[PDB]
């Protein structure tokens, strides 16, 4: 009862304007360290099962180390980035002489310190696990040299239960070339999440949002591997900073519109191309043409600000009005006439065409509208199933008002043949022109002659 | 799961009454609700339908332009408006929710409300008198239930105890245009002398509350 | 379920130094998330936020009342204390403990508090001075006693309706003071008598006094 | 205006009969359509939906069939608490949705002879100037009796009311008064009451009867 | 660090009638969150996330708002209700509370019963000469106690304490003690108590003369 | 008991991870994939809807329910870590004496409670929606 | 969630496309031509539906697994770009270039 949808049968178009923006706008990057035993040598002879079992999950820590070692429409016009850019460099500072040191100097006593680096960057480090005193001060004396007898089994369970989470950890970069996306429990469980959440610089809200809504964080979230320098194993965790918070956001739903004249082929089609996610931000908007890149938890809209342009406030107008002289609305035109439909928030659009069966049916008592060629809308509360054609799309049930807003369909006031209908990310304006040109062009030919 | 009606009495005809319906232990903003009625010794009645978010309403013909359904879903709450009643629209009232959740289409009902007596007349309200029908192995015993308008009357043994064997026949109509019942109950007649048995006649619209001991 | 509960002495010289003992159940300090917050109430007066701390031994203080405030805890004892150097007795009042989240900036969970009073003055003995009449309106008067509370009945509880005891008022001199009254029948006077019995427990001191014209 | 009729109004079976009632719409409903069963006394409850989809917790021997315009409601073992009043209702796209008139349900025992007793005026009634001797038909199949009143051994007429009961959910019968209203001085003017009964139970009529006093 | 402001700060309503709580503050925030307290028990968490219902918290109870503007509405005012209501945010640091919101019952009126007291003899004697002033069975509970002595107004002398909402009849009691020192008292001969009150067409006037 | 301590605490960080969820071509359209399983979902958050479900659960493992919205659905109760837990576990580790016997009990419990850990791991990895459903699912 | 697969048993039939060009000998001046209707093709309802990215379809040798979420329902005659581009009864879908 706090989202609301409007339907623009005028532009065959919908907007949603019930949701809340939540923006990535940063990265913040933190430092994981795990401190390692290194190894030299297990010398037990005699194969007894409690020896053999020690030794070969040993073996299994000692090859996790190793592979370590070894590892040393629109939407065109949005540009590119790279997304680990902030991360990687990080990791490259890490390379440097005694720096691994340093770090390993200040979590020597605490698990967790800010340590100021050459770069100058001060960073929130993390030391979850430590094997080292286990397998250094437990495991390895006992193992040197030739009598071995490893009595009390549930040490060996101890032993596999903390060397587990090393190996999903040396598995995961494994099978990801050294950065994982999203960001797994076994690189960095939920407590030591929430416990980075808080020493990052930014509003009680904004730690707020991102402790409900953890599992979104990691989706947006990367895990790099630096080096295993020293007796440390060390790796990055990237994560999102979100500058924009409570700003008004909604989502733009569009469908092609024809004409519906009687003939075969002959028709006009036209097609709103700016779908997407918009949302307001710092006195602009800020436009997601993808909208894969962003998530909803129904009142946050999580997105990403590198997939997205930087639009003018004009854009709303494009909705109530599209032929105002203030902001040229960006359309494609074809003679492709074909039936489809979107499902909307609220609601399902409906663009039919031709002699294809368009009908919107309830669980209960069934097929319950017929459309008569054209775009449409109806509400989700009265219907819970769409059918176009041999195509059957699933209707959303959240809860919300929506509003029909009738016009007549733009596209009529076109005489076919003097349209321009090969046009793909053209505008408005751009189409008059091409018109007006082809206008001119007929009217001018006849003066002459 | 639980609806309570209130609101319920006698209204003098061409006069307005309201009815409200308390919900609990539902999704209450969640169903679409009905209104059902039932005269006396008659049958069902579909009266009017409220969707779950009042948006939409339906009436039955009879009450159109009369009748008014509305509902608070932050108080849990329905309420049907009646006005200019007639005598035609003496009954019991029932309060009732649709079996399906968030619909616009309108379906069976599968919770019931007990119900309010509605009582729409220009005859004035009357009281009754409790008589004993004596006994003289199982013996009858019962009470005469006489002269009282309107309807309806309920009656219990031994304050709910007593409910094997007990036969409360219908209110007939006497040519003085009240209505009057007997109640009668066969128990084992070494229970006479023993066992006390008194009836529980109760009469809402007069407000009379009578307990009579039945002896041989 | 949570529960909390606050400890501390309900008397404190001025200057002194505070301590507050805030224990509780049914959720560990330790767990991720978790945290723990002050928050006072000045005799009709707003609510006010002290301090908090988390499971990571985060600390916040209000710039107010700073640098006078220090928190720290134990999760052994699942306990919280926090410390207030140089009372003063604008700081006399109710205090809070209450839970808090990271998931949620807000106190969910609230102790039934304890309350604490801040002055020179402690024990004493108060005078009752009856409000003689002359519907009628007599009133006994209890002048210059501390600590709080004090209590007034008539005739030992005989005389209810009518009576209204009044909230204590703080005075200049440090001490309290309170009136209370009971209306009555004005031809009762005279043959009717009306006694007002203070109980002073704090100082134990029970004072009967006739009330007459 | 979507019109249901229901038959029988009412029908009368056996314990452990199966019982089948119609219900037929003015018009094509598919299969849009409740049945409810409404014991005496009691709320209705919903037996099923979409013509044959019984609810949970409903009992086995209750099965509906049909389609469009023509319904049925079948018993396969009708039992005792089967009593009452079956009503059918369409929700077939817009309202109003609309009840059958209803189907009474009422279970045979094979035929019964009533239990007959009778019962003398009151005292208390008799001060009123009012005297109502009634007659006790108990437990009886079929509905059909003739109640005849002998006053002074002369049979009485257009001075009597009869009640009958819905059938009872227990052991299948229907029970009967009648009563005879006098003024205390017609009463008082005859000595011997009595209330005859034939039924189809009794080989011939059974008579009950007192003298006054 | 941010404030809060709260309105009304004081606020009364019939059964039923609908209440609006605005709360108002000097920085943008992300929610509002909602405190009910009675009289001397710890408060209780109403609202949370500027509109969600908390635990045990009633329907009749409910939400809205954003930016710097938030209002707290309960539907129909129910004697239950009765209570001071905090706004708060932990938004940003130092958390702050709302001014706070004090509802009764809209509306009761009642005229102030004006009783004068000159000092009791017993105390007279002590030292200290206490004249009080009473104003009985009223509403609303705005009511001004002006002290004259000697028809000279007196300032920074006089206390004043006022009783507990009624739960029979409503109103309120006020006590006013002006204390002076012994000498001071024989120093003047009249003594006055002008109450001024909004069921009082014109000020009464309550006096005695000193023995 | 430390072994089952921390593996009771890693079924608890299970349990709570859970409560913290809480050419050519382009004239093709859109459509909601999960629109269908998502409506189910939004039923499931009413009064005692899981009551309801939990009822006929309790004898079979498997029965037919109709929920309110009226749609009839298959529920599957494939995993009773409750009675395990509450029979097995629950009154081993409250022996007064905190002994343990054998070591069978931690290795059982680990092995009943491995699936269950999956299960959060996924959906904690997914939002809550995971494509396709795992064996650790179903 | 599961699917349910209300279509089965019925002729699928996949179509390749790739770019036709002119080959004269000089350096560009080349016209070329491309079918753009490529991806899977199967008969359901009298009709056909028509999934344009067939990597949404799985193939199990003699089955073919589609989402008709993802597709577009056509008429019969688009067998007819298989056999007789231009017939009068079908607007047979290409596009155009000088990409050679």
């Amino acid at each position: 009862q706090n989202i609301t949808e409007e339907f623009y049968q005028s532009t065959c178009s919908a907007v949603s304007k019930g949701y809340l923006s939540a923006l990535r706008t940063g990265w913040y990057t933190s430092v994981i360290t795990i401190e390692l035993s290194n190894i030299k040598e297990n010398k037990c002879n005699g194969t007894d099962a409690k020896v053999k079992l020690i030794k070969q999950e040993l073996d299994k820590y000692k090859n996790a180390v190793t592979e370590l070692q070894l590892l040393m429409f629109l939407g065109f016009l949005l540009g590119v980035g790279s997304a680990i850019a902030s991360g990687v460099a990080v990791c490259k500072v890490l390379h440097l002489e005694g720096e691994v040191n340093k770090i390993k100097s200040a979590l020597l006593s605490t698990n967790k310190a800010v340590v100021s680096l050459s770069n100058g960057v001060s960073v929130l480090t993390f030391k979850v696990l430590d094997l080292k005193n286990y397998i250094d001060k437990q495991l390895l004396p006992i193992l040197n040299k030739q009598s071995c007898s490893i009595s009390n089994i549930e040490t060996v369970i101890e032993f596999q239960q903390k060397n587990n989470r090393l190996l999903e950890i040396t598995r995961e970069f494994s099978v990801n070339a050294g950065v994982t996306t999203p960001v797994s429990t076994y690189m960095l469980t939920n407590s030591e999440l929430l416990s980075l959440i808080n020493d990052m610089p930014i509003t009680n809200d904004q730690k707020k949002l991102m402790s409900n809504n953890v599992q979104i964080v990691r989706q947006q979230s990367y895990s790099i591997m630096c080096i295993i320098k020293e007796e440390v194993l060390a790796y990055v965790v990237q994560l999102p900073l979100y500058g924009v918070i409570d700003t008004p956001c909604w989502k733009l739903h569009t469908s092609p519109l024809c004409t519906t004249n009687t003939k075969e082929g002959s028709n006009i089609c036209l097609t709103r191309t700016d779908r997407g996610w918009y949302c307001d931000n710092a006195g602009s908007v800020s436009f997601f043409p993808q909208a894969e890149t962003c998530k909803v938890q129904s009142n946050r809209v999580f997105c990403d600000t590198m997939n997205s342009l930087t639009l003018p406030s004009e854009v709303n107008l494009c909705n109530v009005d599209i032929f105002n002289p203030k902001y040229d609305c960006k359309i494609m035109t074809s003679k492709t006439d074909v039936s489809s439909s979107v499902i909307t928030s609220l609601g399902a659009i409906v663009s039919c065409y031709g002699k294809t069966k368009c009908t919107a049916s309830n669980k209960n008592r069934g097929i319950i509208k017929t459309f008569s060629n054209g775009c449409d809308y109806v509400s989700n509360k009265g219907v819970d199933t769409v059918s176009v054609g041999n195509t059957l799309y699933y209707v959303n049930k959240q809860e919300g008002k929506s509003l029909y807003v009738k016009g007549e369909p733009i596209i009529n006031f076109y005489d076919p043949l003097v349209f321009p209908s090969d046009e793909f990310d053209a505008s408005i304006s751009q189409v008059n022109e091409k018109i007006n040109q082809s206008l001119a062009f007929i009217r001018k030919s006849d003066e002459l002659l | 799961v639980q609806l309570v009606e209130s609101g319920g009495g006698v209204v003098q005809p061409g006069r307005s009454l309201r009815l409200s319906c308390a919900a609990s232990g539902f999704s209450f903003s969640h169903y679409a609700m009905h209104w059902v009625r039932q005269a006396p010794g008659k049958g069902l009645e579909w009266v009017a339908v409220i969707s779950y978010d009042g948006e939409n309403t339906y009436y039955a013909d009879s009450v159109k332009g009369r009748f008014s359904i509305s509902r608070d879903n932050s108080k849990n709450t329905v309420s049907l408006q009646m006005n200019s009643l007639r005598p035609e629209d003496t009954a019991l009232y029932y309060c009732a929710r649709d079996r399906i959740v968030d619909d616009y289409y309108y379906y069976g009902m599968d919770v019931w409300g007990q119900g309010a007596t509605v009582t729409v007349s220009s005859a004035s309200t009357k009281g009754p008198s409790v008589f004993p029908l004596a006994p003289s192995g199982t013996a009858a015993l019962g009470c005469l239930v006489k002269d009282y308008f309107p309807e309806p009357v309920t009656v219990s043994w031994n304050s709910g105890a007593l409910t094997s064997g007990v036969h409360t026949f219908p209110a007939v109509l006497q040519s003085s245009g009240l209505y009057s019942l007997s109640s009668v109950v066969t128990v084992p007649s070494s229970s006479l002398g023993t066992q006390t048995y008194i009836c529980n006649v109760n009469h809402k619209p007069s407000n009379t509350k009578v307990d009579k001991k039945v002896e041989p | 379920q949570v529960t909390l509960r606050e400890s501390g002495p309900a008397l404190v010289k001025p200057t002194q130094t505070l301590t507050l003992t805030c224990t509780f159940s049914g959720f560990s300090l330790s767990t991720a998330g978790m945290s723990v917050g002050w928050i006072r109430q000045p005799p009709g007066k707003a609510l006010e936020w002290l301090a908090d701390i988390w499971w990571d031994d985060k600390k916040h203080y209000n710039p107010s009342l700073k640098d006078r405030l220090t928190i720290s805890k134990d999760t052994s004892k699942n306990q919280v204390v926090l410390k207030v150097t140089n009372m003063d007795p604008a700081d006399t009042a109710t205090y809070y403990c209450a839970r808090d989240m990271i998931f949620n900036f807000y106190f969910d969970v609230w102790g039934q508090g304890t309350t604490v009073t801040v002055s020179s003055a402690s024990t004493k003995g108060p005078s009752v001075f009856p409000l003689a009449p002359s519907t009628a309106a007599l009133g006994c008067l209890v002048k210059d006693y501390f600590p709080e509370p004090v209590t007034v009945s008539w005739n030992s509880g005989a005389l209810t309706s009518g009576v209204h005891t009044f909230p204590a008022v703080l005075q200049s001199s440090g001490l309290y003071s309170l009136s209370s009254v009971v209306t009555v029948p004005s031809s009762s006077l005279g043959t009717q008598t009306y006694i007002c019995n203070v109980n002073h427990k704090p100082s134990n001191t029970k004072v009967d006094k006739k009330v007459e014209p | 205006d979507i019109q249901m009729t229901q038959s029988p109004s009412s029908l009368s079976a056996s314990v452990g009969d199966r019982v089948t009632i119609t219900c037929q719409a003015s018009q094509d409903i598919k299969k849009y359509l409740n049945w409810y069963h409404q014991k005496p006394g009691k709320v209705p409850e919903l037996l099923m939906h979409d013509a044959s989809n019984l609810e949970t917790g409903v009992p086995s021997r209750f099965s509906g069939r049909g389609s469009g315009t023509d319904f049925t409601l079948t018993i396969s073992s009708l039992q005792p608490e089967d009593i009452g009043t079956y009503y059918c209702q369409q929700y077939d796209n817009l309202p109003p949705l609309t009840f059958g008139g209803g189907t009474k349900v009422e279970i045979k025992r094979t035929v019964a002879a009533p239990s007959v007793f009778i019962f003398p005026p009151s005292d208390e009634q008799l001060k009123s100037g009012t005297a109502s001797v009634v007659c006790l038909l108990n437990n009886f199949y079929p509905r059909e009796a003739k109640v005849q009143w002998k006053v002074d051994n002369a049979l009485q007429s257009g001075n009597s009311q009869e009640s009958v009961t819905e059938q009872d959910s227990k052991d299948s019968t229907y029970s009967l008064s009648s009563t005879l209203t006098l003024s205390k001085a017609d009463y008082e003017k005859h000595k011997v009451y009595a209330c005859e009964v034939t039924h189809q139970g009794l080989s011939s009529p059974v008579t009950k009867s007192f003298n006054r006093g």
